[PDB]
RNA sequence: CCCGGCGAGGGGAGUGAAAAAGAACCUGAAACCGUGUACGUACAAGCAGUGGGAGCACGCUUAGGCGUGUGACUGCGUACC
RNA sequence: UGUAACGGGGCUAAACCAUGCACCGAAGCUGCGGCAGCGACGCUUAUGCGUUGUUGGGUAGGGGAGCGUUCUGUAAGCCUGCGAAGGUGUGCUGUGAGGCAUGCUGGAGGUAUCAGAAGUGCGAAUGCUGACAUAAGUAACGAUAAAGCGGGUGAAAAGCCC
C-alpha cells in the first residue's frame, strides 16, 4: 500500500484567533509558521498545504527579549544602486505593526509556491478587532 | 569557398 | 464532404503565408474570401486563388453549395528551397535560400 | 553581437506571438451599389457613399 | 477490521479479502500461509496491540501468484571517469490475497 | 555433418579489439595510456 | 566484408530516444541531448530509489510526532515508549493508523505512556 | 586514391579543422585507412594432421551408417538418366561415389545430378566426406584409401 | 471536365496491382517545419530531470483499482567530452 | 554592488558549561528477496549442493565472458506475394549488449543452427559529405541625378510602351 496523502480538494482548514500581545515575537512565529504549514495535523503533506488559517490579534504588542526592542534591524533593498534601507524593530512597529509578524513567519515558512499558499492563510492584525467573525474562529492560546 | 581571408591582427597584447 | 485545394512550390515563405492563413481559419468561405481581398498581402492573394479553387472543386466534383462551406483545415508547408549564391563583401558568398510552400486549403459542409 | 545559444521554438513562437495579422473588422456596404468596399474609400465599381465618383 | 504483521522484513496493514504484495515466499502458487506473528488487530475499536505479537493472532492468506515487478534500470556513471555501467532488475514478488484474520 | 562441427574449448581466444567503446575494457587510448611516445602511433623506442 | 552501420546506428539512436520522451526540445528529439538527459535520469533514479526510503520515513516520523502530540506526547517519547513496551511497529505503518485509525493510534499513546510510567 | 598532395587549405587561420590531404581516409571519398590486399588464406595442415582427420570422418561415417561399401559402381552408357534409376534403386538421393578409377561413363552421367558427386579414390576430401548425406566406396576406393591412410 | 493568367499549381476522371508508383516518380528514416486533439502553463526564479504527487482527459474492469497522456505542488539535483 | 563575520527566520535560551536519558540521522550495520566471484567441504566422476564462509566503489591498466552487424559454408535446406528486407508503433522478455512476437507501412527478398572471416559497433577528432535549423522575417536591396501625371497593354503597372 502507498502512504496517505492529503489531498488539496479535501484538506480541510480551520480558523483560529492568536492574540499576540506579551508573546515573544519568534516564538508564537514558530508555532504559527507550524500551524501555516500544516505541522500539527496527522495529514500533514509537504506538497499539500494543510494548514489553518490564523488571525494575528494586537500585532503591535508583540514583544522581543534583551535589545532588540532598538537593536534589532530590518533590512531591505530596494533594487537601486543605493538602496539599502533599514527600520529598526521599533520603527517596523510604529510604522506597520503587521509585518514584523509577517516578515517572522515569512522567514519561518518554506520557499516557493507552497510557502508563499501558506503565508497567505496568516491574517495579522495590528489591533484586537478582526472582520473575520463570519469565518468563526476559535481562540488559539499559542 | 577557395580564398579565406587572413583574420584581423589580434589585439598587440604585449 | 471535404474537398481540398493545394498550390504546392508556391514562390513564398511559409512564414508569410502562415501570417495569412491563420486569417482565415474555421471561417465561411464567404468571410475569408472578404478578408483575403483586404488583406494587402502577396501571400493573401496566393492563399484567395487557392481557396477560390477549393470553392470550386467542391461545387464542381463533390456537390455544391458555396453557402455551406467553412475553411475546415488550412495549413502551409514548407516546400524545397532554391539555393542562390549572393556575393557578400572582400570575397564572402552567403547562400540566399529562395523558399517556397505549399499551400493546403479543405473546405468543407461539415 | 551574436547570440552564445541558439534560441528555441519556444523563444521563436513566443517573439511572434505579436506577428499574428488583424482581419479588417468589417466591411461596408455601399448606399447605392451595395458593394462591399473599406470605410471611407471607393467601391471596386467607383462609388463612394452612394454616388458613382470615378466612372473607371 | 485490519491487522498488522510482518512477512519480507517489512509490516502491511492488510484487511480481509485484500490482496497484499509482499517479498518471494517459497509456497506454490494454491497454498494458504500462515503469518502467526500478528503484530496488531483492530477490529473496530477493540485494538489489541501485541507485546512483540498478539497472543493468538493468526492471518491466514492464500498465495494467488508469484511474479517480478516491473523493471528497475540502475545506471551508473562517472563523469569524465571513462566510466559507465547499466543492469537491470526485476525483483520477485508473491501476491497473496488475505482470506482470515482471527485475533 | 558440416554445421555440427566444433573447435576444441580454449583453441580460440577471439582477439583484442581496441577503441570499441567503454564496457569493452580497451576504449579511448585502447591500453595505449595517456599521452606519451608509447601512446602514438608508430611510437616506441628502439630494442 | 564491408559492414554498414545504418539500421544498427539508428536502432540505437531509437532506443534512446525513446526513453528520452517528454523531456523538453532537444532532450526529446536529438539523440546527443536525449543521450545526456537519459544517462543522467538514470543517476537520478538510482539516487532516488535511495532517498525514497529516506523522504518516506521522514514523512511516516512527521505525521507520528503530529498525531502523538494531539495525544499528549512527542515523537521521541513515543518511540521509546513503544520500544521499552516491546512494540515492534514501523513507522510506516504507525503513521497510517496516525492517519486512519485514530482511535488505535490513541491506544498504542496509551500504551508508551504506560511504558514510559 | 586518385588526387593531388596538395594541403586543401592553410595550416593556420582558417575556422577549419586542420586538414593535409584531400584523400584522408576522414575525408568523403579518401582513402581507406587500413585498404585490403589481396591475401592468400590458405593455412597448412600438417599431413599427420590431415590424415589423422580422415580416418576419423571415416571411422564417424561407419559408426553413423553413411558409408555404403560395394563392389562394380557402373553404368553402361553415359545417361544421367541410368544413374539417377541406379540411385533410385540403392535408395540414395545426396551421394558421393568414390571408385576405384575414374569411369567417363559413371562421371558424364553423374556431372548433371547436384546431389551426386564422382571422386577418385585419390580425390577425397573432408568437407565432401562429411557434406554429402551417403558415401558409397567400392572396394577398390576402400582397399585404395586404406592404403593412402595407413 | 473544373479552378486558375490559353499560367504555375491543384481537384476530379481515366490507366495501372498500386498514382501518399504522376515523372519534384521504389522504399521513404532523422534532424527541421506545421495542422489537429488531451493535459499543463500568464506571482513564478536556475543542467529542466528524478523521487513523491493531486487534478484532468481517455481506454478497461468491477467496482479495488489498472493502463495511457498530462503534470499543479513538493524533496533532491550546477550538461557531456 | 546589498543586510552580508548564526545559511536564514528568529533566539536571552533556540547561547555556553556540566551531568543524564531519549530521539533523528548514511548507499554504515541489521532484516527480507535476488545475482555474481572466490575458497573450503562434501556429490563422484566432469557438475549440481539439496552446503558453507567470504567477497562484489573504481581511473590508467591486466584478466574472463558475451551481444549485435556484413559476408562464406551448412543452404538446390528453411521462411516468404496467404507478404521478405527496410521503416514505424505496441507488447513481452533477458544482468547487459539485446532478443521475441505482432499491428500499420513496404512490395522481394531473408535466413535457423553450428562453424568461419572481418571495411564489425561513433557524440565528440575547430572530423568529412549532404540536409536542415538559429540569429530573423532581422540587416540589406549597391552612389542622395528625381521624379509627377494622363493614356495604352495586361490577370495584375511606381518600374514596360506612348
Ligand atoms: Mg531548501
Ligand atoms: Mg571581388
Ligand atoms: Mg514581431
Ligand atoms: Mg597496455
Ligand atoms: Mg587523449
Ligand atoms: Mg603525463
Ligand atoms: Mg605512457
Ligand atoms: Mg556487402
Ligand atoms: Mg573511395
Ligand atoms: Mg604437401
Ligand atoms: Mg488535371
Ligand atoms: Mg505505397
Ligand atoms: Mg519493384
Ligand atoms: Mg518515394
Ligand atoms: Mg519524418
Ligand atoms: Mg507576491
Ligand atoms: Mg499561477
Ligand atoms: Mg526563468
Ligand atoms: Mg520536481
Ligand atoms: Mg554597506
Ligand atoms: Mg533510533
Ligand atoms: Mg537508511
Ligand atoms: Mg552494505
Ligand atoms: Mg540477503
Ligand atoms: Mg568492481
Ligand atoms: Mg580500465
Ligand atoms: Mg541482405
Ligand atoms: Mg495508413
Ligand atoms: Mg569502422
Ligand atoms: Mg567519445
Ligand atoms: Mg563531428
Ligand atoms: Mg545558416
Ligand atoms: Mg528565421
Ligand atoms: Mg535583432
Ligand atoms: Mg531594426
Ligand atoms: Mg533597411
Ligand atoms: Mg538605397
Ligand atoms: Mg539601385
Ligand atoms: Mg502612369
Ligand atoms: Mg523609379
Amino acid at each position: 500500500m502507498k502512504t496517505f496523502t492529503a489531498k488539496p480538494e479535501t484538506v480541510k482548514r480551520d480558523w483560529y484567533v492568536v492574540d499576540a500581545t506579551g508573546k515573544t515575537l519568534g516564538r508564537l512565529a514558530t508555532e504559527l509558521a507550524r500551524r501555516l504549514r500544516g505541522k500539527h495535523k496527522a495529514e500533514y503533506t509537504p506538497h499539500v498545504d494543510t494548514g489553518d488559517y490564523i488571525i494575528v490579534l494586537n500585532a503591535d504588542k508583540v514583544a522581543v527579549t534583551g535589545n532588540k526592542r532598538t537593536d534589532k534591524v530590518y533590512y531591505h533593498h530596494t533594487g537601486h544602486i543605493g538602496g539599502i534601507k533599514q527600520a529598526t524593530f521599533e520603527e517596523m512597529i510604529a510604522r506597520r505593526p503587521e509585518r514584523v509578524i509577517e516578515i517572522a513567519v515569512k522567514g519561518m515558512l518554506p520557499k516557493g509556491p507552497l510557502g508563499r499558499a501558506m503565508f497567505r492563510k496568516l491574517k495579522v492584525y495590528a489591533g484586537n478587532e478582526h472582520n473575520h467573525a463570519a469565518q468563526q474562529p476559535q481562540v488559539l492560546d499559542i | 569557398p577557395v580564398y579565406i581571408p587572413r583574420p584581423r591582427p589580434p589585439h598587440p597584447r604585449l | 464532404m471535404e474537398t481540398i485545394a493545394k498550390h504546392r512550390h508556391a514562390r513564398s515563405s511559409a512564414q508569410k503565408v502562415r501570417l495569412v492563413a491563420d486569417l482565415i481559419r474555421g471561417k465561411k468561405v464567404s468571410q475569408a474570401l472578404d478578408i483575403l481581398t483586404y488583406t494587402n498581402k502577396k501571400a493573401a492573394v496566393l492563399v484567395k486563388k487557392v481557396l477560390e479553387s477549393a470553392i470550386a472543386n467542391a461545387e464542381h466534383n463533390d456537390g455544391a453549395d458555396i453557402d455551406d462551406l467553412k475553411v475546415t483545415k488550412i495549413f502551409v508547408d514548407e516546400g524545397p528551397s532554391m539555393k542562390r549564391i549572393m556575393p557578400r563583401a572582400k570575397g564572402r558568398a552567403d547562400r540566399i535560400l529562395k523558399r517556397t510552400s505549399h499551400i493546403t486549403v479543405v473546405v468543407s459542409d461539415r | 553581437a551574436v547570440q552564445q545559444n541558439k534560441p528555441t521554438r519556444s523563444k521563436r513562437g513566443m517573439r511572434r506571438s505579436h506577428d499574428a495579422l488583424t482581419a479588417v473588422t468589417s466591411l461596408s456596404v455601399d448606399k447605392t451599389s451595395g458593394e462591399k468596399h473599406l470605410r471611407h474609400h471607393i467601391t471596386a465599381d467607383g462609388y463612394y457613399r452612394g454616388r458613382k465618383v470615378i466612372a473607371k | 477490521m485490519y491487522a498488522v504483521f510482518q512477512s519480507g522484513g517489512k509490516q502491511h496493514r492488510v484487511s480481509e479479502g485484500q490482496t497484499v504484495r509482499l517479498e518471494k515466499l517459497d509456497i506454490a502458487t494454491g497454498e494458504t500461509v500462515e503469518f502467526a506473528e500478528v503484530l496488531m488487530i483492530a477490529n473496530g475499536e477493540e485494538v489489541k496491540i501485541g507485546v512483540p505479537f498478539v497472543d493468538g493472532g493468526v492471518i491466514k492468506a492464500e498465495v494467488v501468484a508469484h511474479g517480478r515487478g516491473e523493471k528497475v534500470k540502475i545506471v551508473k556513471f562517472r563523469r569524465r571517469k571513462h566510466y559507465r555501467k547499466q543492469q537491470g532488475h526485476r525483483q520477485w514478488f508473491t501476491d497473496v490475497k488475505i482470506t482470515g484474520i482471527s485475533a | 555433418r558440416l554445421n555440427t562441427l566444433s573447435p576444441a574449448e580454449g583453441s580460440k581466444k577471439a582477439g583484442k579489439r581496441l577503441g570499441r567503446g567503454i564496457g569493452s575494457g580497451l576504449g579511448k587510448t585502447g591500453g595505449r595510456g595517456h599521452k606519451g611516445q608509447k601512446s602514438r602511433s608508430g611510437g616506441g623506442v628502439r630494442r | 566484408a564491408r559492414v554498414k552501420r545504418g539500421v544498427i546506428a539508428r536502432a540505437r539512436h531509437k532506443k534512446i530516444l525513446k526513453q528520452a520522451k517528454g523531456y523538453y526540445g532537444a532532450r526529446s528529439r536529438v539523440y546527443r541531448v536525449a543521450f545526456q538527459a537519459v544517462i543522467k535520469a538514470g543517476q537520478y533514479a538510482y539516487r532516488d530509489r535511495r532517498q525514497r526510503k529516506r523522504q518516506f520515513r521522514q514523512l511516516w516520523i512527521a505525521r507520528i510526532n503530529a498525531a502523538a502530540r494531539q495525544n499528549g506526547i512527542s515523537y521521541s517519547k513515543f518511540i521509546n515508549g513503544l520500544k521499552k513496551a516491546s512494540v515492534e511497529i514501523d513507522r510506516k505503518i504507525l503513521a497510517d493508523i496516525a492517519v486512519f485509525d485514530k482511535v488505535a493510534f490513541t491506544a498504542l499513546v496509551e500504551k508508551a505512556k504506560a511504558a514510559l510510567a | 586514391v586518385t588526387g593531388s598532395g596538395k594541403k586543401p587549405w592553410r595550416q593556420k587561420g582558417t575556422g577549419r579543422a586542420r586538414s593535409g590531404s584531400i584523400k584522408s581516409p576522414i575525408w568523403r571519398s579518401g582513402g581507406v585507412t587500413f585498404a585490403a590486399r589481396p591475401q592468400d588464406h590458405s593455412q597448412k595442415v600438417n599431413k599427420k594432421m590431415y590424415r589423422g582427420a580422415l580416418k576419423s570422418i571415416l571411422s564417424e561415417l561407419v559408426r553413423q551408417d553413411r558409408l555404403i561399401v560395394v563392389e562394380k559402381f557402373s553404368v553402361e552408357a553415359p545417361k544421367t538418366k541410368l544413374l539417377a534409376q541406379k540411385l533410385k534403386d540403392m535408395a540414395l538421393e545426396d551421394v558421393l561415389i568414390i571408385t576405384g578409377e575414374l569411369d567417363e561413363n559413371l562421371f558424364l552421367a553423374a556431372r548433371n545430378l547436384h546431389k551426386v558427386d564422382v571422386r577418385d579414390a585419390t580425390g577425397i576430401d573432408p568437407v565432401s566426406l562429411i557434406a554429402f548425406d551417403k558415401v558409397v566406396m567400392t572396394a577398390d576406393a576402400v582397399k585404395q584409401v586404406e592404403e593412402m591412410l595407413a
